[PDB]
RNA sequence: UCCCCCGUGCCCAUAGCGGCGUGGAACCACCCGUUCCCAUUCCGAACACGGAAGUGAAACGCGCCAGCGCCGAUGGUACUGGGCGGGCGACCGCCUGGGAGAGUAGGUCGGUGCGGGGG
RNA sequence: AGAGCGCAAGGGUAGAAGGGGGCCUGACUGCGAGGCCUGCAAGCCGAGCAGGGGCGAAAGCCGGGCCUAGUGAACCGGUGGU
RNA sequence: CCACCAGCCUACCAAACCCUGUCAAACUCCGAAGGGUCCCAGGUGGAGCCUGGGAGUGAGGGCGCGAGCGAUAACGUCCGCGU
């Protein structure tokens, strides 16, 4: 449910994608998790948009 | 006492039964042949037996041997024996059920009360050299609510025990009347 | 006729029975990626080129034939052995 | 005992009410009581 | 009490079944399945030395050659209460490549 | 009568009742006994009816035991309804009894006493029974 | 080694009396001392943070060590606190440490207890153990009025290699435990 | 070839309990020191790193006992393919093959291969 | 092994799935051998492969959760990119 | 009937345990008959497999035993194997 909602992280250094979920209710300030983009190896990743 | 015996061959019981012979097995330590007897005198004699008295089976083989009973499977339906087991005797300390004859008319008894027939037949380890017949059980001084058990019973000099001994062999219980029509409530 | 107060229920609800069981046994060739045991708890523990997944399901890793085993103080075993 | 933030050791006495002079080795330096 | 079969997390492939106890170090390398062993090397149970840690060193490397005689290349140090203080013989230089 | 006050299932399906007593034709209790002849339920209403007729006839009498126990839920649908729409109701709390089962036994009575008593008591139940002594029953536990 | 008064005496005095009267022809079966744990679990840690455990640590501060806040186990509605993390203050003493523990204990601690009638004799476990509580925390030497709140008793636990009553009892009488009578 | 032990594994309790007897000469174990490696929500207990004197109780290895515990024949029966009557049903019977647990007899505290050391 | 293993129960588990800490982020990317299942459609399982990443002395595990419930084809359109 | 705290007694209630028997679709230590499926074997039959055009069929009913439901009523309905 929206409270857990749905959000998507994106790499820095222009765009890139990967799909995830949140939990605003739970102490979830902001997210900057570490993943891998289509282009190149594992790098950064920032959370943004619905 | 005396009873006939005959060796079983391996013919299906169904016939042996339907005729008049009562099928069964006998054994000792390792021996385990199959046999059969005849209902009527078998029934009549077993009444004066069970695992309380010793039996003798004479056999048209040149050998006549005595046994004690054990495990009697029945028909359920229509209620009657349809098979017997007979353990061949020895002289080495064996365990089975000696009868306890109730003796004594105390306060539980007389003043109402009914004896609690728990263990007439009790598990004891007696050398088959000795034969405990009718172990007396003292009721001579017991009242309702109480009981009798353990080593309180008669322990003949040639008989050893091995049950608990805690196990209540008997007790006295309260009677009933129209007072349970009050309970009916 | 007269039909006074009756009632209802709450139990007209059943779980869609999902086909569960063991598919391949000793004597059958199973070659790489063939499910052969459907189960919920460990009714059949894996082993020799046998496999388990995200739901306790045994399958084939090799092109080998199944066989069984019993190890009491451990569990029930399946071992799918191939050829030398 | 090991660690580091452990409350430490060091000797302590006993200047009891009788004049007793006991030699102890606990936590606080100035131990003295009754008998 | 350290079972868990750490040996199951060693059933991966090829074993080195050992145990340490007061005076002797039982560094053995074992071919499994049939449980047919192969390469042993011990403290003074091999008649070498008396300090387990030094022995270890020397022993592992002695053991190295033993392994390297019977076409042996890699296994896995077997113990549940291992803790792994290396004993940097750690049967790593000691044949196996190890670590 | 008697039953659980809270068991496991209000309702349970009728079942099939063929025979073999399942177990219970010897004694270890009474000195005379009453044993069934047909595979039916015996209603606790009838059960207590027997218990009554019994202790009733012989007053001040000793102790009687019931080897059986009425623990079967009967499903009785409401009167004047229609088919389906549900089931019965936890009525008719009874027991599963097949031929050759010792329903109930007396001890401390008299000969003819136990006779006439168990005679009537059995004459009550929805069947017919056997009045038995105690001798062969010995052993089997 | 940490030679205290009752240690040196145990070394010497214990062998004569124990071996002579009890008879122990075994140099190492001879069931002597063992683990002595101190435990002060309350239940008032419904909360009050570890400002309430700060008291609990002051306790270990007196034995010369630092403790572990062991705790509860279950959901208790009656006196609050569920799950299982309140106050079950505990520390483990052995060899030369429990030596100083009992040292200060029977040296100076025990006499000012107010109902110091006689060290309770009826608290025997029967397997070389001895369990008892107490009414005041300050009965021990080091701690004086400058810290006390109200009341905070202690459940002393002392296991022994012993297995029977007599041996551990007279062990307490050869390491100074003045019973009732 | 084999004896005793250590490392080890296989059978899945007839391998387990308990009571008991025995071994430390190489071992094993307690033990020993807590400086060093190292760790404990607290403990040198635990894991340790360094090891002389001792010990064989506890740890365990081997032995004797069944009291507990595990196994359980052999007779018979339950129920049952398949075939066939009898009863209003509720239900009962027969042949042909298939064949339990219940329990009685009795069984059993072990079976065993790879590697290592001493003799 | 009657504890617990989120929630219902089943099955299962202390040779861990339970509970404690440390580094992390494989609720990974491009593919998927071959099987479950089956009227279609949808659902179920996963070896291995290659890119790189985390922990592990290592042997090695990782494509979310012990599993079975927590779901909606398509048509329409929003939004960022190619 | 006392307190440092305990005693004691019963044709009372009852946790648990031992024994006496005992019950169960959603209980299960044991566990058949049986069905299932692979392997080798026989079995020539309007067997079988494979692709391809044409269908119709989807109220069914009785008896048979095995279960539900009904009341262990119904020429009642509900499923399964069997006709």
């Amino acid at each position: 449910v929206r409270i857990k909602l749905l959000l998507e992280c994106t790499e820095c250094k222009r765009r890139n994608y990967a799909t995830e979920k949140n939990k605003r209710n739970t102490p979830n300030k902001l997210e900057l998790r570490k993943y891998c983009p289509w282009c190149r190896k594992h790098t950064v990743h920032r959370e943004v948009k619905i | 006492y005396r009873l006939k015996a005959y060796y079983r061959e391996g013919e299906k019981p169904s016939a042996l039964r339907r005729a008049g012979k009562l099928p069964g097995v006998m054994y000792n330590r390792h021996l385990n042949r199959k046999v059969y007897v005849d209902l009527v005198e078998f029934d009549k004699v077993f009444r004066q037996a069970s695992i309380h008295h010793v039996i003798v089976l004479e056999l048209p083989d040149g050998q006549s041997l005595p046994t004690l009973v054990r495990q009697v499977n029945l028909d359920k339906r229509r209620r009657r024996p349809e098979h017997v087991d007979f353990f061949v005797l020895s002289d080495e300390p064996v365990e089975m059920y000696v009868p306890l004859r109730f003796v004594g008319t105390p306060a539980g008894v007389r003043a109402g009360g009914v004896l609690q027939e728990i263990h007439r037949d009790i598990l004891v380890k007696v050398s088959p050299r000795n034969i405990p017949e009718f172990i007396e059980v003292d009721v001579s001084g017991l009242e309702i609510g109480d009981s009798l058990h353990a080593s309180d019973l008669k322990l003949p000099p040639g008989v050893e025990l091995a049950v608990s001994p805690e196990e209540t062999i008997a007790a006295v219980v309260p009677p009933e009347d129209v007072e349970k029509l009050a309970e009916e409530a | 006729a007269h039909k006074k107060g009756l009632g209802s229920t709450r139990n007209g609800r059943d779980s869609q029975a999902k086909r569960l069981g063991v598919k391949r046994y000793e004597g059958q060739v199973v070659r790489a990626g063939n499910i052969l045991v459907r189960q919920r708890g460990t009714r059949f523990k894996p082993g020799k080129n046998v496999g388990m997944g995200r739901d306790f399901t045994l399958f084939a890793l090799v092109d080998g034939v199944v066989e069984f085993q019993d190890r009491g103080r451990l569990g029930r075993y399946v071992h799918v052995r191939p050829l030398a | 005992m090991k660690e580091g933030i452990h409350p430490k050791l060091v000797p302590a006495r006993i200047i009891c009410g009788c004049g007793n002079v006991i030699e102890t080795y606990s936590t606080k330096p100035e131990i003295y009581v009754e008998v | 009490k350290f079972r868990v079969r750490n040996r199951i997390k060693r059933t991966g492939r090829l074993r080195l079944s050992v145990f340490r106890s007061l005076k002797h170090i039982y560094a053995q390398i074992i071919d499994d399945e049939k449980g047919v062993t192969l390469v042993s090397a011990s403290s003074l149970a091999l008649k070498l030395k008396g300090n387990k840690t030094e022995v270890a060193r020397q022993v592992g490397r002695a053991l190295a050659e033993k392994a390297l005689a019977l076409g042996i290349k890699q296994v896995a140090f077997d113990r549940g209460p291992y803790k792994y203080h290396g004993r940097v013989k750690a049967l790593a230089e000691g044949a196996r490549e190890g670590g | 009568m008697l039953m659980p006050r809270r068991m496991k299932y209000r309702k349970q399906q009728r079942g099939r009742l063929k025979g073999a007593t399942k177990g219970g034709d010897y004694v270890a209790f009474g000195d005379y006994g009453l044993v069934a002849l047909e595979p039916a339920w015996i209603t606790a209403q009838q059960i207590e009816a027997a218990r009554v007729a019994m202790v009733r006839h012989f007053r001040r009498g000793g102790k009687i035991f019931i080897r059986i126990f009425p623990d079967k839920p009967y499903t009785k649908k409401p009167l004047e309804v229609r088919m389906g729409k549900g089931k019965g109701n936890v009525e008719g709390y009874v027991a599963v009894v097949k031929p050759g089962r010792v329903m109930f036994e007396v001890a401390g009575v008299t000969e003819e006493q136990a006779m006439e008593a168990l005679r009537i008591a059995g004459h009550k139940l929805p069947i017919k029974t056997k009045i038995v002594r105690r001798d062969a029953y010995d052993e089997a536990q | 080694p940490l030679d205290v008064a009752l240690k040196r005496k145990y070394y010497e005095e214990v062998r004569p009396e124990l071996i002579r009267r009890f008879g122990y022809q075994n140099v190492w079966e001879v069931p002597r001392l063992e683990k002595v744990v101190i435990n002060q679990g309350l239940g008032e840690a419904k909360e009050d943070a570890r400002i309430l455990e700060k008291a609990a640590q002051e306790l270990a501060l007196i034995t010369g060590q630092k403790p572990a806040v062991t705790r509860a186990k279950k959901s208790i509605s009656n006196f609050k606190l569920r799950k299982g993390m309140p106050i079950g203050l505990r520390v483990t003493l052995r060899r030369d440490r429990m030596w100083i523990f009992l040292e200060k204990l029977l040296n100076v601690a025990l006499p000012r207890i107010r109902d110091f009638r006689g060290l309770n004799p009826n608290s025997f476990d029967g397997r070389g153990n001895y369990n008892l509580g107490l009414r005041e925390q300050l009965i021990f030497p080091e701690i004086t009025y400058d810290m006390v709140d109200a009341l905070r008793g202690m459940d002393i636990a002392v296991v022994t290699t012993a297995e029977t009553d007599e041996e551990a009892r007279a062990l307490l009488e050869l390491l100074g435990f003045p019973f009732r009578k």
